[PDB]
């Protein structure tokens, strides 16, 4: 029964985590995208 | 804690602002001008009975044929903005020392290139200026930084003509009476094209170098510049986004100096105050190449060199290159500032804390990281240094490595090159950078999110 | 007190991987890899002939290789009885050689069933089961023998197995007009049989702008199934130093690492009879020994290379007979092997100094205090790691060609973990217990079995973290 409730309760931190990468991946996309391209 | 929704409001006005302003620079036909300008060139081939394209040379005839056919056939369609420009450097004849067992038969010799070793010496046929041997600062040039080696602005140059009767006329002279002679080390062709009805012009520089031991090797740069063709439709928004953006930067400016000059004594004591700088000092000087590039851009606008001199528009490039280069950096630098704005949540203050105390050791296992990646990186390439062509060089090892991690491995010619020692090299990469020093970056963040979680939980609910 | 011993032996070390980089940048240069790159694809890459698409790197038949050798090797070897230039500028020293080996007919035994249908066979190649009876129109040397000691020669080690210095030779001449005629013939009087299992050319060239030698080996192998296997070296050699003042600096530096290797020879000897047996367990004096051994043997190597250079000498006064440098292009990339294993171990020393300050000594006495573990696991992993490449080398073991061979199957299953892989012919290879591999392979490496190695190192890095920690605060 512990399979579940570990993943409900880390469910805010897992997505906190994809929200500060998605911010850090576009920003390095916009650096990606005219530096040379 | 007003003030925390007051420096919100205003990052967002000038996030907004700047992504406006950024995505005015990111026109369609700045890319696809190059796309199509090296493909007009560089790909089709030579005039008949052969398939080799520029990219594919292979020997001097060919690079004669081109110069001759594939050339004179993109450059005049059935503007030039001036003249096209051929150079040549070359070296000296008896500039090494032959072995005196190795005699008799081998009667000279030609040194690599070097400008200790570069010759300045009349041709045979001389009436023409491609024949005397010119300074570097008489031919306004600096340097090239090319593959093999880097090369002088110096040389033999002849500036071309404007038609398919003054212009092939000189290559035919030159290819009868030997222009590229043993001796040859590098040849240039220099020119810019103007042909886009929207200003956009290119300029562009091709390298044919020889090197020491046969063959050819081709190298190419095209590069874009700007104009101001402004209009009503979306030219005047952008002017107002550019002075907008000025004003922006200058009441942030008035801002931190009030701050840094009024209290605390000390300004650079966080992170939040050591990046506002950083990203006011680049925009500033942005703001100041932009200016000057526009100014130098300005006087240019000629179109009537009328084919008597040849215009120089590197110092223009350069400039270009780096106000992109800066403009990429500084618009980074903005969007990273954003984590400042979001850090003070239920759930993300626990993570920001947890990358923040551990920086130090995260830095400590990245210096061991690097040691032993660059160790791996010497081995390979003193091992597979002149087979893989992936190996090839320091700079392409180490990407090469790089790459390996991603699970690119070719692993092909690896084994081919080497059978024993080469998948000693590999297996061994492998198993001690992703089973043993991969797993020591996520040992000290859980072990810092542990202790950390740890202190906020015996704090916040004991209080 | 303490800091002057460690200053003493800091600088020292410095100075060390000062004279071993100067000495590794010295030996590698970029002018060595176009050299290579131009003169590979000059034989390898150019077809045979004007009308035919195959190169020497897609030889399928023994017709393809008498249509090699009257064509893209001659265009590419002579380039137009004065010397010959490869690329105008790469002399070719003396004439090439191109060499046989073969197998005697009845070789092996024909059971009794069919022995009135098949007549003849000749097994694989071996020494004990070596042709050496003249055949054919036994003229000269390429119809007789020549053993081993009277031609200078040795193995090769090629795919298949590994061939002797002997066999059939013959010495062609400087110019194309007769090189032609000699092959003409060779291929008239049939010259490759059933019975041949190899075949060698070999030459060199010169290229004087930059001193350096290149030797060149080509081989093509006749398996007992039929069919050819290509094979091909190209080793830039460089024999003739000592004309410029950056090989006398180089030769200085060498000096001075002599000097280094005797002194560490001797500081070593000194702390041995100290602790005896009980010097061995630091991994930082287990580590100084190997590099002391590594150095002592590439210095042998180097002075036994250098000092042979008798077959140079003799070709000098003798400009129009073969050069024999496989000798020196072997030594040299032994060489080379040496000198790049006792850089990476000579650089991977720097954490003998480099770990003294916080948050430095914590990561190696987290790596210092798992290595047990780690081994101890590693054991179980690698069992069951050689447990899948033998199931897959017995089932995919004829088909896939990933895993024709042992190495084949552990490379392949560790570059199945990096996610590169085909799975298109495993699939078709073997229909069932060819996706049961696939699945549960990555099923217990992928899911289980890469993550205790993490657990391990997470587990004692907080260990030594708490117990640090508590060492400090609580004194
Ligand atoms: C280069 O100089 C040497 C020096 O004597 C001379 O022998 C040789 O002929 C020269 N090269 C040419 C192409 O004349
Ligand atoms: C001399 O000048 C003419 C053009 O006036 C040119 O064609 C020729 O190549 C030059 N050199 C000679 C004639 O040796
Ligand atoms: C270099 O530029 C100057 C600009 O004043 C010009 O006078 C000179 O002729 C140029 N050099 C050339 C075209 O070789
Ligand atoms: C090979 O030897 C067998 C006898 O062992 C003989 O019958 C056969 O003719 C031989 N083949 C050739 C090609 O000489
Ligand atoms: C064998 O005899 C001589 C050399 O001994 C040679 O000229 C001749 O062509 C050879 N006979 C052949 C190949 O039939
Ligand atoms: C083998 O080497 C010796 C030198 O000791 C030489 O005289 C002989 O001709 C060589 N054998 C060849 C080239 O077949």
């Amino acid at each position: 029964s512990v399979f579940g409730k570990t993943l409900c309760r880390a469910l805010p931190e897992l997505l906190g985590v994809t929200l500060g990468l998605v911010v850090l991946g576009v920003a390095y996309a916009q650096l990606a995208i005219l530096l040379v391209s | 804690l007003k003030s925390v929704l007051r420096e919100l409001v205003t990052y967002l006005l000038f996030l907004i602002v700047l992504c406006i302003l950024t995505y005015g620079m990111m026109s369609s036909n700045v890319y696809y001008y190059t796309r199509m300008m090296s493909q007009l060139f560089l790909d089709t081939p030579v005039s008949k009975t052969e398939k080799t394209n520029f990219k594919t040379l292979s020997s001097m005839e060919d690079f004669w044929k081109f110069t001759e056919g594939s050339l004179l056939d993109g450059l005049y369609w059935k503007l030039l903005l001036g003249v096209p420009r051929i150079r040549q450097l070359r070296v000296r004849n008896g500039s090494c020392s032959i072995p005196q067992d190795l005699r008799d038969e081998i009667k000279e010799c030609y040194d690599v290139y070097s400008v200790s070793s570069e010759d300045r010496a009349p041709f045979g046929p001389r009436n023409g200026t491609a024949w005397i041997y010119t300074s570097e600062k008489d031919l306004n040039g600096s340097s090239h930084w090319g593959i093999i080696a880097t090369y002088s602005g110096a040389g033999y140059y002849l500036d071309l003509s404007r038609t398919r009767e003054e212009t092939a006329a000189q290559v035919a002279s030159l290819k009868k009476n030997v222009w590229l002679d043993r001796g040859t080390r590098a040849t240039f062709i220099d020119f810019s094209v103007y042909n886009a009805n929207i200003n956009l012009f290119c300029v562009v520089r091709l390298l044919v170098e020889f090197p020491a031991t046969g063959g050819v090797i081709p190298s190419w740069q095209f590069q874009p510049l700007k104009l101001i063709r402004y209009v009503t439709t979306f030219d005047f928004f952008l002017a107002a986004c550019e002075i907008i953006f000025c004003f922006f930067i200058f009441y942030y400016v008035v801002e931190e100096i009030l701050e840094i000059r009024i209290h605390k004594l000390h300004y650079f004591r966080s992170f939040w105050n050591c990046l506002d700088v950083v990203i006011v000092v680049l925009s500033v000087v942005a703001i100041g190449i932009n200016i000057y590039r526009t100014s130098n851009v300005e006087v240019l606008l000629q179109f009537l060199e009328d084919q008597n001199t040849f215009p120089n528009f590197e110092h223009l490039a350069y400039w270009q290159i780096q106000f992109n280069n800066i403009a990429a950096v500084t618009v980074f630098f903005v969007w990273i500032k954003l984590f400042k704005f979001i850090n003070f949540n239920r759930t993300m203050s626990q993570l920001s804390t947890t990358m923040s105390r551990c920086a130090k050791d995260l830095f400590g296992f990245a210096i061991m990281f690097f040691i032993i990646f660059l160790a791996y990186a010497q081995l390979a390439y003193l091992v597979f240094g002149t087979q893989v062509d992936d190996f090839s060089t320091f700079q392409e090892c180490i990407f090469t490595q790089f790459r390996i991690i991603l699970g690119d491995i070719n692993f092909a010619e690896i084994e081919e090159a080497n059978r024993v020692l080469g998948p000693i090299y590999f297996t061994t990469f492998v198993f001690f950078m992703f089973f043993i020093l991969l797993n020591m970056f996520l040992a000290i963040i859980n072990d810092t999110y542990s202790e950390v979680k740890s202190d906020l939980a015996q704090q916040k609910a004991e209080m």
